[PDB]
């Protein structure tokens, strides 16, 4: 919600709380990786992708964006 | 030029937040807070000869200047019961450059402030003393072959035979030169008179005597002819000397960028569409928006 | 801007003035023949001011004459024998004066002058209160006027000639007076809440044609005749609104839940109905077709007279006038402005000052969890005790009270010190004794 | 670019465990004109008494 | 099911939120910061003046006025709200207008408040005003030794309706 | 200019003081001028004038010791004696909170005299309940037999005696003499005598005069008075029929339709109250009563956006209160208009002119806080609602809920006991106390509290489950 509110540093720190708290749900890592990529970062986006793949669980839309971020990194 | 009584400005420069030469400060109060802007910014309110100035008292960059010829409704709201003291509030409602502004000034200190009474009193004096600083046509200036003087006014000279080079039949009149204005009134039909205050006079000269008034409040070209050219130039000298001595310190007769969007009286609206005639109501009503209708706006 | 009287040419009209109904008039007093209207305003001081708004400015005021005595009523109509040109009649307590506002042009728009020339005057042997005018009988091209003295007497003047005067029967205070032409009748609202209609010929010959016991007394009464399909006598009571037939009974009535000040039935739009316009003492105008509220809008001031006229190429402009002096032309505001907080960028939150204060208050909050000496001396002798109390600051609202026991009794029980200035001493003395 | 994928399942109660009830928000009633005037008159009487 | 009906107002406002949600979010966060500030302010003031009838030293007090005549039974319900410890040293003072009201015992001590029990302490106020004139009456509960009210209650005494 | 003329003009313009004073002057100057005398009378009596239709006031004597209803167990639906209490707050057991306070709303009846003295003085009335419901001219001196010969003085003097001096006996004497003089053929004196009787408590002798006035001249005031009488005799259907007959005479009168709506809402039939309020809207569209009632109803039946529209309409028409702005902030927070909520609440707090209004606004701000998800700000707001009004049972209940959420069970129990002692008609503190008592055992108090819960709101399901559990334990 914060990413779409022109407020991305709070999005960063919220994602930081989320990844420290979450264990068995890779969608948090995928969304954080997408945020980092769209922020042009792309270096720790691979760290988030790695945290996600360490947690694999397939929603019909959770796979396409995953593999699209994958081929991009 | 004089604008502190005519406009409502926001984020004023600290040089314009300072007393204009003819202006005098009347009262002040600290810890006044600005509502109708929900910033919670404490400030300080100042009532002067010609306007009310509020400034943040912490970041004086953000501030407001409201003229007395712009305020329509000045009301006092005594509320906020025992929970604390009676934090009196003030409600100013203004119409500047065809837009309605609303300012709310809340005195944070619980005591009742004496400033809110001096405000209304000086505003009353301002409104009742507009013969000092405005142009008037065909008004009531003469009791009986004799002028009616303002509070702070002395008549300096009275010239006769003064024609008016703006009409053709009611011309032979009298000219009163004073320390606050020059007036001319016809002999017959003494209701044909003009009164020009020095604040409005921009240039007096001969062309047979021509007053050119300030284009900021209507640029008129008033011409008067006198029989002896000697008296003509004498009167020109007197008028211009009085204009300059008045200009150094104006009397005023008062006896005693996108931030403005937040101060709308209406609300998210700053211009009125053109008034047309409504055949439904039989009255003049402002032009309706595209989709709306009168019976679709009246219903709830 | 929805439901507000959006402003037009407007001006405050004096220095602590006083106006009433019959002061505000709105017609073509200059006889320009075009069709625009000119705002005429008398005063309770004498300032007959005629304006022609051109949207303020200084070309608006046609003239601001000052007559000696107060101006009770102002009207515009054919008040002169020969000519069929509108004249201006002004009514003071003991004088009727019919003028003629003649304007002669100058080569420049601020060189044209206007003069009011006294066309005749009648002395009043009684103190008037108001007046009405019409074609008394069926005479054409004339507007002869009936003036109601404050002691209940209709003095009828056919223009330039005092016709007669009849004492209204059974009246103590004076009420609103109107004239109906479809019935050729004067209509009054007497003090005993009785709307009474008299026939003009019966008055000229002297009685009451008809009466109707409305429940109150009336502020204004307007017999509106723009429509000839069916004449109807409108009455604004001090609590109710009435429209009455020509025979006498109530065509309809509304029970206003407010205190009306002025009303004006202007032209109608539908078939048979009549749009009307009533102003509150809550400074609000109500537009009512029949009794149905068709609109309601907030006025700036509590109107004392409202009119609706065509001013400078705009029909149906509402012209209100108060008793302070606020004269205002206006139209109705029909913009349902959106309800949204303003999207300002300059105005932001001064987080530093506010956060210092918030940390201060939160400090007091988290801290809340973790100067007057009184001495009593008993004399060794109903023994007399003396209490000495001293401060070190400027204490206020001090109250001292003594409690001994049920059986024991004191001669003085309470002592009130409203304010005692700092480092000061107070000393009270009472005496206690056994009772029982 | 990539839009943010969101969960779609949501959260569901499996049992109605008892809880504590809060009172509900209160819409203050609007006073009539006659009631306002009666309150005004009695407050004005109290005031004109207090000034002595 | 009785699932409600959503009119055009709902869709227009969810549209205005879909377009301009960021302005709404920012202005709500600003107004909430201001609200926390004002609430902390008023709460600190009430702590300062001891105006709260509920605030170690666990106590609670409210007052009831019963009666419509020139005499009222003012009953103070005082309760010690703690696991297990009594409150020994307490007193109750009444701050009133000594012209309008006649209280026989303004100051009186308070019994050993057993934890969990409500103590109703009665008093008889008497309206002395020959007209109908009301006024407030404050009640301070405070320890004997100290001088700062442990808590306070306020009572708007009703109109006399007497003679 | 002149004294009498200017006094008249001042009086017309609702000055009521300059004309009174100038009349005192003109009376002292010329001891023989009755016009100024009756004008001073008018000014005096209109400074204080109040609508007699709206002055319906009932004391404890008139509630208990005055019996005028014929039936004693009338069919449900034919006598005066929606959102459930789990949604819409209540003032008493029944009659949930309304949207508009008139000085005649009852919202219940106290049973005994003990039940009435031992209850907050504004629980069944819109003003503190009572036991029963120099000078200008001396009433004993002037002989009504003389004034009643001349109606111009008679009507003004009667209005003075009845509305200023409030001496219904001398007023009725003058009205009787004056009706004698006018030979009984003017509806006004009949309606005045009827009002005098209705004040004295004689409802049938007043119905007689109102009926005799309706036969002479059908006017809105007589219908309103007669329906007021028919409601004093506890006959709501006679009043509905009379209102419908009035609306047959006056096809669209708003006062009659609003009377019908008030009756249907006191019989607790909101389906027709709202229909007749909607008719009032189709006629007036600025009616504060109709708009407030429909707005509250919309807010409570899961439609805060429509209630927001209605209250925004009340705000456009120039209403500026504390109640209006509290309602606006609430409808905004619940319509999800988060940009206009807290500023409306701050405006409400500014406009509040009591200590109960401030307490209600802090209570609602605490609800906004609870919604936002911060229990500390909510805690402070409920505690400030208590600071501003110590007898605020809802603030106690919500503060005890938050306390029990923190873990402070004893604080919560004491607060819930204070709440359920302040408002016994409120089911929430009873239910909460019973729940947290049963959680800790103490089934005696748990049952004693569940029973009062079910007494306050009987169709509550959780209370039924708890009562059944406890009764199983008892056996």
């Amino acid at each position: 919600a914060l990413t779409n509110l022109e407020d991305s540093e709070n999005a960063k720190r919220a994602y930081e709380e989320a990844v420290r708290l979450d264990k068995c749900n890779p969608l948090v890592n995928l969304n954080y990786a997408v945020l980092l990529y769209n922020q042009g970062e792309k270096r720790d986006a691979l760290a988030q992708y790695q945290e996600m793949e360490k947690k694999v669980s397939s929603s019909l839309e959770f796979d396409p964006e995953m593999v699209e971020v994958a081929q991009k990194l | 030029a004089l604008w502190e009584d005519r406009d409502v400005r926001f984020d004023v420069s600290s040089q314009q937040m300072k007393t204009r030469p003819g202006e005098v400060l009347i009262d002040c109060l600290d810890s006044v807070e600005d509502t109708k802007g929900n910033n919670g910014d404490r400030g300080r309110l100042l009532v002067t000869n010609l306007r009310i100035v509020w400034h943040s008292l912490a970041l004086p960059r953000v501030n407001l200047s409201i003229g007395y010829n712009c305020i329509l409704n000045i009301t006092t709201r005594t509320a906020n019961s025992k929970l604390r003291g009676q934090t009196e509030a003030l409600y100013v409602l203004t119409k500047c450059n065809s837009t309605r502004f609303e300012f709310i000034f809340t005195n944070l200190v619980p005591g009742s402030p004496r400033l809110y009474t001096s405000l209304i009193a000086v505003h009353r004096a301002y409104e009742t003393s507009k013969m000092y600083r405005d142009f008037k046509l065909r008004s009531a200036l003469i009791q009986n072959k004799q002028l009616r003087l303002l509070p702070q006014e002395n008549v300096y000279n009275k010239i006769n035979g003064v024609w008016n080079l703006s009409s053709d039949q009611g011309n032979l009149g009298t000219f009163f030169i004073t320390n606050v204005r020059i007036v001319w009134h016809a002999n017959m039909n003494d209701s044909f008179n003009v009164s020009i205050p020095y604040l409005q006079i921009r240039s007096v000269k001969i062309r047979a005597l021509v007053i050119e008034s300030s284009q900021q409040s209507g640029g008129y070209v008033l011409g008067f002819k006198i029989d002896p050219v000697e008296k003509l130039q004498e009167s020109v000298k007197e008028i211009n000397s009085l204009h300059k001595v008045y200009s150094a310190n104006p009397i005023f007769g008062v006896d005693y960028t996108d931030a403005f969007v937040a101060y709308f009286a209406d609300g998210n609206k700053q211009q009125d569409r053109e008034p047309v005639f409504s055949e439904e109501l039989g009255l003049a009503i402002e032009k309706l928006k595209d989709g709306f209708t009168l019976q679709g706006l009246w219903e709830v | 801007s929805l439901f507000k009287a959006r402003d037009w040419w407007s001006t405050v009209l004096g220095d602590k003035e006083e106006f009433d109904q019959g002061c505000l008039c709105l017609a073509d007093v200059d006889n320009t023949g075009n069709g625009q209207d000119k705002i005429i305003v008398g005063s309770f001081m004498g300032y007959l001011r005629i304006f022609n708004p051109h949207p303020a400015q200084a070309e608006d005021l046609l003239l601001e004459v000052h007559l000696r005595d107060p101006i009770l009523q102002v009207e515009v109509g054919k008040f002169v024998s020969g000519t069929e040109m509108l004249h201006l009649a002004v009514l003071h307590s003991r004088k009727l004066c019919v003028y003629s506002v003649s304007g002669t042009l100058g080569n420049v728009e601020h060189g044209n002058q206007y003069q009011i020339k006294l066309m005749y005057e009648h002395n009043l042997q009684r103190t008037a209160c108001n007046m009405t005018y019409g074609s008394f009988g069926g005479v054409k091209g004339r507007d002869l006027i009936c003036i109601q003295s404050v002691d209940g007497m209709l003095m009828v003047f056919e223009q330039e000639s005092y016709a007669f005067g009849r004492f209204l029967p059974g009246s103590l205070l004076p009420g609103p007076l109107a004239y109906s032409s479809r019935t050729d009748s004067f209509i009054t609202v007497s003090s005993c809440h009785q709307v009474e209609s008299y026939k003009y010929q019966v008055l000229a010959f002297a009685v009451v044609d008809w009466t109707l016991n409305i429940g109150e007394q009336a502020i204004d009464i307007c017999i509106v005749s723009f429509i000839q399909s069916a004449s109807s006598v409108f009455v604004l009571g001090e609590r109710n609104f009435f429209c009455l037939k020509d025979n006498g009974q109530i065509q309809f009535m509304k029970k206003l839940d407010y205190s009306p000040s002025c009303f004006l039935p202007y032209c109608s739009v539908s078939e048979g109905t009549i749009n009307t316009l009533i102003g509150n003492h809550n400074n609000m105008l109500h537009i009512y077709q029949d009794v149905t509220l068709k609109w309601a809008t907030q006025l700036p001031h509590v109107p004392v007279a409202v009119r609706v006229g065509c001013l400078h190429d705009l029909k149906g402009v509402i012209v209100t006038l108060s008793d302070d002096g606020h004269l205002q032309c206006s139209y109705l505001g029909t913009d349902p402005s959106l309800f949204q907080a303003p999207k300002v960028e300059s105005r932001e939150l001064n987080y530093d000052e506010l956060d210092m204060e918030l940390k201060e208050l939160q400090k007091v909050i988290k801290n809340v969890n973790k100067d007057l000496k009184v001495s009593a001396m008993v004399s060794p002798n109903s023994v007399t005790v003396k209490v000495t109390l001293k401060n070190r600051v400027a204490l206020q609202k001090i109250k001292l009270s003594i409690y001994v026991q049920p059986p024991l009794v004191l001669t003085g029980d309470q002592f009130t010190f409203e304010f005692m200035a700092p480092e000061m001493t107070r000393t009270v003395g009472f005496s206690v004794y056994l009772k029982g | 670019m990539f839009r943010e994928v969101l969960p779609k399942q949501g959260q569901l109660y499996v049992e109605d465990i008892t809880t504590m009830v809060l009172c509900k928000p209160k819409l203050l009633p609007l006073k009539s004109l006659t009631l306002e005037k009666l309150e005004k008159m009695q407050q004005a009487a109290q005031d004109t008494i207090h000034q002595q | 099911l009785n699932v409600p009906r959503k009119t055009r107002l709902y869709v227009d406002q969810t549209l205005r939120e879909r377009e301009a949600g960021t302005a709404m979010h920012r202005t709500f966060q600003a107004d909430l910061y201001l609200l926390r500030l004002r609430a902390a302010r008023a709460y600190v003031q009430a702590l300062e003046s001891s105006l709260s009838p509920v605030s170690r030293e666990p106590l609670k007090l409210h007052a009831v006025v019963q009666g419509l005549g020139p005499t009222f039974k003012l009953t103070l319900h005082l309760q010690n709200t703690s696991t297990a410890r009594p409150i020994l040293g307490l007193v109750v003072c009444f701050l009133y207008n000594e012209v309008l009201y006649a209280l026989p015992r303004a100051f009186f001590k308070v019994p050993l408040l057993v934890p969990g029990l409500n103590y109703p302490l009665e008093t008889f106020v008497k309206s002395l005003s020959d007209k109908g004139i009301s006024d407030i009456i404050k009640v301070l509960v405070l320890r004997e030794g100290q001088s700062t009210p442990l808590l306070s209650a306020h009572i708007n005494m009703p109109m006399s309706e007497g003679l | 200019m002149e004294p009498l003329l200017l006094a008249w003009s001042y009086f017309r313009r609702r000055r009521f003081q300059l004309c009174a004073d100038l009349c005192t002057q003109m009376l002292e100057k010329s001891p023989c001028d009755q016009a100024a005398w009756i004008l001073k009378a008018r000014a005096l009596t209109e400074m204080v004038y109040v609508d007699e239709i709206d002055v319906d006031e009932e004391g404890i004597a008139e509630m208990i010791l005055d019996e005028n209803a014929i039936a004693q167990v009338p069919r449900p639906g034919t006598s005066l004696k929606g959102p459930s209490p789990a949604v819409r707050p209540v003032t008493q057991a029944g009659r949930p909170i309304t949207g508009f306070l008139r000085p005649s709303t009852q919202s219940g009846r106290p049973g005994t005299i003990e039940q009435a003295i031992k209850t907050p003085r504004t629980a069944y009335t819109a003003r503190p309940i009572a036991s029963s419901s120099g000078p200008f001219i001396n009433l004993s001196r002037l002989n009504l037999a003389k004034y009643a010969q001349k109606p111009k003085l008679a009507k003004a003097l009667f209005e003075y005696i009845f509305h200023h001096e409030n001496d219904v006996k001398t007023a009725l004497d003058l009205a009787a003499l004056s009706t004698e003089h006018s030979q009984y053929k003017d509806w006004w004196w009949k309606v005045q005598i009827g009002k005098c009787y209705y004040r004295l408590g004689l409802y049938r002798e007043a119905e007689k005069q109102f009926k005799s006035a309706l036969k002479q001249q059908e006017m809105v005031d007589t219908f309103l008075y007669l329906a007021k009488v028919y409601i004093s005799l506890d006959q709501p259907l006679t009043a509905l029929n009379l209102f419908k007959q009035g609306l047959d005479k006056f096809p669209g009168e708003v006062t009659l339709l609003c009377g019908i709506a008030r009756i249907y809402e006191e019989m607790n039939n909101i389906s027709s109250a709202t229909e007749y309020y909607k008719e009032v809207l189709k006629q007036d569209n600025t009616h504060v009563e109709a708009i407030a009632c429909i707005g509250s109803n919309h807010f409570y039946t899961d439609q805060p956006e429509v209630a927001l529209r209605f209250y925004r309409r009340l705000l456009q028409m120039g209403v500026y209160n504390c109640q209006l702005f509290n309602n606006l902030g609430l409808c905004c927070f619940y319509a999800q208009q988060y940009d206009m909520t807290l500023t409306s609440f701050e405006r409400a707090l500014s406009l509040a002119e009591n200590e109960e209004e401030v307490a209600d606004v802090w209570y609602n701000l605490g609800h906004v806080a609870v919604g936002t998800g911060d229990t500390n700000l909510a805690h402070q707001c409920f505690r400030l609602a208590l600071v501003s009004n110590n007898q605020h049972a809802e603030a106690y209940n919500n503060l005890a809920v938050l306390e029990m959420r923190r873990g402070h069970v004893e604080q919560a129990k004491a607060l819930l006991q204070t709440a359920s002692s302040l408002a016994p008609h409120m089911y929430e503190p009873h239910f909460n106390f019973a729940t947290i008592s049963d959680k800790i055992g103490d089934l005696q108090r748990s049952y004693a509290a569940a029973k009062k819960s079910e007494a306050a709101f009987p169709d509550h399901v959780d209370t039924q489950h708890l009562i059944k559990q406890l009764e199983q334990h008892f056996a």
